[PDB]
């Protein structure tokens, strides 16, 4: 399953099981024994205006 | 502590208390085959004293 999304740069750390803050508990939230894999790029140069 | 962080100090917790139980068990086992013994001798006294 690929789950997308866009979300700040210091944001980035907040995709991983654990953790917590305003993305982590109120947008996306992964489970403690979560399996996959997180990939993430910079996308000023398409979504910034 | 974060989820991964904590189940580190709680397996050390574990092994160390789950240790300390079959410690004291086994010497209860060999104390309990030293009684057995001594009240072995003690029935053997009674019907032959």
């Amino acid at each position: 399953y690929a789950d997308s999304f866009v979300i700040r740069g210091d944001e980035v750390r907040q995709i991983a099981p654990g953790q917590t803050g305003n993305i982590a508990d109120y947008n996306y939230k992964l489970p403690d024994d979560f399996t996959g894999c997180v990939i993430a790029w910079n996308s000023n140069k398409l979504d910034s205006k | 502590l974060d989820k991964p962080e904590a189940e580190v100090q709680i397996d050390r917790l574990i092994t160390g208390r789950l240790q300390s139980l079959q410690t004291y068990v086994t010497q209860q086992l060999i104390r309990a085959a030293e009684i057995r013994a001594s009240a072995n001798l003690a029935a053997t006294k009674m019907s032959e004293c």
